[PDB]
């Protein structure tokens, strides 16, 4: 009850007369909604997983995945997953979020160079054949391919680039086979100061595990920047307005009330923002309707007590909220503090500081004792 | 006198987040102090007027 | 690749101020009645641009001005014409089939975007001429020889663009902004009626139009001109390929901090540079 | 951290990994609140 | 020219969102002065 | 941090790992600046 909350707040078993601040009431949501696009066709990860050949790192295969539903459960169906580590995104949470553009990249990497596929890594492979961005926000699955890409005579079909004037910027592809020049002497062919940049792995099945070939698939998804088209298989429910609910709009979680919008979104925009840079309006992916997002009512709670020695009666002041909203939330059992003060019609008073519940409003005027706010004071009188 | 402002920590720092709220208790009383200071300032404003 | 013999004229590059044009929406996020300070690749205020012209003379000499211009970090393209001589642009580094290139062709009924290892001619152009003396049609044979290793084909935008008429001057104030993102190529456009003769003083936001996730390398850009086999200027008996008057301006982007003013209503109404 | 919205970090990360981002944002916001309270206290002294 | 008045409702964001409404939505509330300006005027 | 010179950390380390040390130095110098400003404000009130 509020008096016990005040006792906890003061860390004392006796409460002196006054008004104390205890906690912050909050209208808790009732339902939870999810709105996801109509797309149902499954993205074809197996095709880039059933790639009969893997391109060389210097010209690594790159494919885009979009306009489909992504089910990352098929990744676990693959057996080896030698290195399954996701940057910036929980591998378990992969099934719920929504990504705009998914980029899938595949290649065959050196056995001990797997750890070099990471932001800012040092080494030949890191900054001469394949460079990841420093702000990588995707996932990557690596596994050995010795029993698929090893020949007894040696695999010379795959190559890497080792000689070049400058290191490669992240996500840059170099395919030229021009000779390398050392110093200032011009180069016209194989010889001094001129070497072929491309060298072969020379993979052999007899080589050790650290020397074994390794197939790697890179799944780099860019985060929420509005035009989301690749979404998880989470089913969508009906939309409810004018009720504090937990929404999930295309991967944007939160809690607030939804209503029709008078703001006119232009066709390209997806969701609006506040001046303080908080999400304010969201366009419904299915019905293409623009809705506001207003957080459910809250505010501080102040307990007015005449002193625990005089009496145990208390009066609660719900700061900055109309009595209509507080009464509706109490009737719907939504307020976070669950010690509802008894209301008998005449125990509800609407001050400019908030809603006063538990105190009767008289028409008289005395030298006020307990200050509430905006010219209103409370006291214990017969 | 000046405007009396009261600020709620948990809503400002970890607004509607059980995990962040639990992680906030590890910082001791860095919020009872803020609430006490702001309440004292507000009472002082009323006393000034 | 068939090019008729023409009295080619060396390109004239007149210089003019850029005024306040070149403001586009940095992102899809909607804001209203805010003063947003942003850092992006804008066009610096009161900058200088390379003004080209393209016309066919009455003396048998036709000005064929399609030089090769650096892309750097961006290009602000503004065009104004009557017969839509500027039918597209070509993007690349070495302009050959060795590396992939980006090409855009206006079909006058739709907009074509092809990104392949095209093999262009010395002066590629779109062949538009009459068929059976009844209809106008265009051909892409004169631009590229063959297409190989195609990675992105796009056919959309069934809009004729200039349709209101030619009230002020062809009503064809057409502005484009091309940004060479690491994995994107963005196009922003806006069509405005003429106020004056050319390059009026005013402000107009550039809403995004089409997004391309090609993720290719671009270093150079070139513009394509429409060549019609006569039958354009009345009273002219010269049976040869003629091109109408064409004017366009290219501005170069730079990393600048702007201050966009979204109104209380949705659209950008004003912007202020932070280093002018 | 990786995002300024706690809901995004909570949704996109496992709890043990999200602890670090949550703690970084907590430190930043606590520093901001401390600065605001100190400035308010000095202004309150001047106003008094 | 100036706060709380009766801002418990944000008018349903009829015309965008004001600064005060945005501040209120993240634990930033303004308590009203104890003496309303009518009482200050009466004292004066 | 490893060193008190920004250029040394920048040159000797790759960007992503040096981010942590640069953030540590940034936090330290920000705390120093904020402490200086706070004491300046208090002394300004006393002098006023
Ligand atoms: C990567 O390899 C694939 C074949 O494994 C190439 O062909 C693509 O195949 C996928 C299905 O596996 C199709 O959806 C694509 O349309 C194909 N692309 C084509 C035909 O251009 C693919 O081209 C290769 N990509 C690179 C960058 O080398
Ligand atoms: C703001 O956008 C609205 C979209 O309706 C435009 O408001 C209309 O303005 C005209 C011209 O004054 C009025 O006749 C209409 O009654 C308005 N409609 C409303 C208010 O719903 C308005 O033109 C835009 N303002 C600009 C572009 O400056
Ligand atoms: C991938 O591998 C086998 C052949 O190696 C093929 O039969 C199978 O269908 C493929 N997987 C999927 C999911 O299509
Ligand atoms: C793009 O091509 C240019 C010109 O050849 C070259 O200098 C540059 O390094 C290339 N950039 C990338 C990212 O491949
Ligand atoms: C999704 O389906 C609904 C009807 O179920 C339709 O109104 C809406 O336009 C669809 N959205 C698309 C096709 O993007
Ligand atoms: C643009 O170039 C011309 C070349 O003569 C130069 O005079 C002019 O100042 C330039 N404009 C700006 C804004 O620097
Ligand atoms: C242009 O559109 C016509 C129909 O209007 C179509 O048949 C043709 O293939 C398109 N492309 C051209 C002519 O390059
Ligand atoms: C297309 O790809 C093939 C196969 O890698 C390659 O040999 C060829 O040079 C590329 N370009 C063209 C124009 O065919
Ligand atoms: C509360 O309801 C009363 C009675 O209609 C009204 O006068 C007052 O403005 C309302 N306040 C809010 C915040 O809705």
């Amino acid at each position: 009850d509020p008096l016990s909350e005040t006792k906890c707040t003061l860390k004392s078993f006796t409460v002196e007369k006054g008004i104390y601040q205890t906690s912050n009431f909050r209208v808790q949501p009732t339902e939870s909604i999810v709105r996801f696009p109509n797309v149902t066709n499954l993205c074809p990860f197996h095709e880039v997983f059933n790639a009969t050949t893997f391109a060389s790192v210097y010209a690594w295969n790159r494919t885009r995945i979009s306009n489909c539903v992504a089910d990352y459960s098929v990744l676990y169906n693959f057996a080896p997953f030698f290195a399954f580590k996701c940057y910036g995104v929980s591998p378990t949470k992969l099934n719920d979020l929504c990504f705009t553009n998914v980029y899938a990249d595949s290649f065959v990497i050196k056995g001990n160079e797997v750890s070099q596929i990471a932001p800012g890594q040092t080494g030949n492979i890191a900054d001469y054949n394949y460079k990841l961005p420093d702000d990588f926000t995707g996932c990557v699955i690596a596994w050995n391919s010795n029993k698929l890409d090893s020949k007894h005579s040696g695999n010379y079909d795959y190559w890497y680039r080792s000689l070049r004037k400058s290191k490669l910027k992240p996500f840059e592809r170099d395919i030229s086979t021009e000779i390398y020049q050392a110093g200032n002497k011009p180069c016209k062919g194989k010889g001094p100061n001129c070497y072929f940049p491309l060298q072969s792995y020379g993979f052999r099945p007899t080589y050790g595990v650290g020397h074994q070939p390794y197939r790697v698939v890179v799944l780099s998804f860019e985060l929420l920047h509005a035009p989301a088209t690749v979404c998880g298989p989470k089913k969508s429910t009906n939309l409810v307005k004018n009720k504090c609910v937990n929404f999930n709009f295309n991967g944007l979680t939160g809690t607030g009330v939804l209503t029709k919008s008078n703001k006119k979104f232009l066709p390209f925009q997806q969701f609006g923002r506040d001046i303080v840079d908080t999400t304010d309006a969201v366009r419904d992916p299915q019905t293409l309707e623009i809705l506001d997002i207003t957080p459910c009512s809250f505010g501080g709670v102040s307990v007015i007590t005449p002193g625990t020695n005089t009496s145990n009666q208390v009066a609660v002041l719900y700061q900055g909220v109309n009595c209509t909203e507080v009464s509706v939330a109490i009737h719907a059992d939504q307020l976070t503090p669950t010690w509802r003060v008894y209301s008998t019609g005449s125990n509800v008073f609407q001050t400019r500081a908030g809603c006063l519940i538990g105190a009767e409003y008289v028409n008289n005027s005395y030298e006020c004792d307990i200050p509430i706010g905006a010219g209103i004071c409370a006291s214990y009188q017969t | 006198s000046m405007t009396k402002t009261s600020v709620d920590c948990t809503m400002y720092i970890c607004g509607d987040s059980t995990e962040c709220s639990n992680l906030l208790l590890q910082y001791g009383s860095f919020c009872t102090q803020l609430k006490r200071a702001l309440t004292g300032i507000a009472v002082e404003q009323d006393k000034n007027t | 690749c068939v090019m008729p013999l023409f009295n080619l004229i060396t390109t004239t590059q007149s210089y003019t101020n850029s005024f306040t044009r070149g403001v586009y929406y940095p992102d899809k996020v909607f804001r209203s009645s805010v003063l947003h300070l942003t850092q992006d690749l804008f066009l610096p205020f009161f900058s200088n641009v390379t003004w080209f012209h393209a016309i066919s003379g009455t003396n048998g000499t036709k000005r064929f001005d399609n030089p090769v211009l650096p892309f750097n970090d961006g290009v602000y393209f503004a065009s104004t014409e009557k017969s839509n001589i500027i039918r597209g642009w070509i993007f690349g580094t070495t302009l050959d089939s060795k590396t992939q290139s980006l090409l855009i062709v206006n079909n006058a009924t739709n907009v074509f975007i092809k990104v392949c290892e095209f093999q262009f001619c010395n002066d590629p152009f779109l062949d538009v001429y009459h068929k059976n003396n009844k209809s106008w049609m265009e051909s892409e044979s004169g631009v590229y020889s063959s297409a190989n290793n195609c990675t992105f084909e796009y056919v959309s935008q069934p809009f004729l663009m200039d349709l209101e008429g030619k009230q002020g001057n062809f009503k064809n104030l057409r502005e484009f902004v091309f940004k060479n993102i690491d994995g994107y190529f963005k196009i922003y456009s806006k069509h405005t009626p003429i106020i004056g003769r050319d390059f009026p003083q005013g402000f107009s936001a550039l809403e995004p139009l089409v997004d391309l996730p090609i993720g290719i390398n671009i270093t150079r850009f070139q513009t394509l001109l429409a060549l019609n086999r006569s039958y354009l200027t009345p009273g002219d008996s010269s049976s040869g390929w003629t091109a109408g008057a064409a004017d366009y301006y290219v501005g170069y982007l730079q990393p600048r901090t702007f201050l966009l003013k979204y109104n209380e209503n949705g659209t950008i109404t004003d912007a202020v540079d932070c280093a002018l | 951290a990786i995002s300024s919205v706690l809901n995004d970090i909570l949704s996109r990360l496992d709890p043990p990994e999200a602890e670090v981002q949550i703690d970084r944002l907590i430190t930043g916001r606590l520093q901001s609140l401390q600065t605001y309270v100190t400035q308010q206290l000095i202004r309150a002294a001047e106003i008094r | 020219t100036l706060f709380i008045k009766q801002y418990g409702d944000c008018l349903g964001d009829i015309a965008a969102r004001d600064l005060i409404c945005a501040q209120k939505f993240n634990g930033l509330t303004v308590l009203p002065p104890l003496l309303t300006d009518e009482m200050i005027a009466q004292y004066t």
